[PDB]
């Protein structure tokens, strides 16, 4: 039987050698064709096909990387994204003032760390101040 | 034991191809069955037995 | 490498453990304030 699954993270023309050797590995008859549009195409015995549609899956499943949304309350977003962009990927939006991501559930992980880590709102310093003059 | 298991773990450092010849090293080292390959998502990839595997 | 922010005056850091020892050092290297120089000065003049 064939079975169509799909690695979106890469273009999975990158499996064509190591799944070829699961096509070599055991009998033919099988094909993997890899869409341009991205998705994934084997043909042959299921056995097979599932080994191979589990490197494929391992693909898959491995570097997942998508947007996060998360609110900025208060360090102004666009200084967020300067202060990241130092670090060598990212979104945010001023209208709501949020973190947007582009990138790994690592990149959640460690980007939640610093979600929450640059939220943090400067003590007012009193910075200008009335005086009452007495004599003066 | 001699089990024949992938495990897959991370270098997030630097680029793991950098480490293919000497790991290949322990894939010549003993029996190959092995592989290991280095996805540019950066993750790590050894299959073959648990002890050389480890 | 290095960050720091002016929002919140905090140096960022990018990198070791070891740029994390020796960059606390220099966190608190140079965290130190001037003491006040008496910049200005107020004068009472006596006769003139």
């Amino acid at each position: 039987i064939t079975q169509v699954v799909a690695v979106k993270n890469v273009s999975v023309r990158e499996l064509s050698p190591l799944l070829r050797q699961l096509i070599d590995n055991a009998g033919a008859g099988n094909v993997v064709h890899y869409d341009p549009a991205n998705i994934i195409l084997i043909t042959g015995r299921a056995a097979v096909v599932n080994r191979l549609a589990e490197i494929i899956r391992r693909v898959d499943q491995a570097g997942d990387k998508e947007i996060e949304v998360v609110e900025l309350n208060n360090a102004s977003a666009a200084e967020m994204v300067r202060i990241v962009e130092a670090l060598n990927k990212f979104v945010a939006d001023e209208r709501t003032n949020s973190i947007l991501i582009s990138g790994d559930p690592k990149v959640r992980e460690r980007l939640k760390r610093l979600i929450k880590q640059l939220d943090v709102e400067m003590a007012a310093k009193g910075n200008n101040r009335v005086v009452y003059l007495k004599y003066a | 034991g001699d089990e024949v298991i992938t495990q897959v773990v991370a270098v997030k450092n630097v680029s793991v191809r950098e480490l293919s010849p000497l790991l290949r090293q322990l894939i010549d080292n003993a029996g190959a069955g092995n592989v290991v390959h280095y996805d540019p998502a950066n993750i790590i990839l050894i299959t073959g037995r648990a002890a050389v595997v480890n």
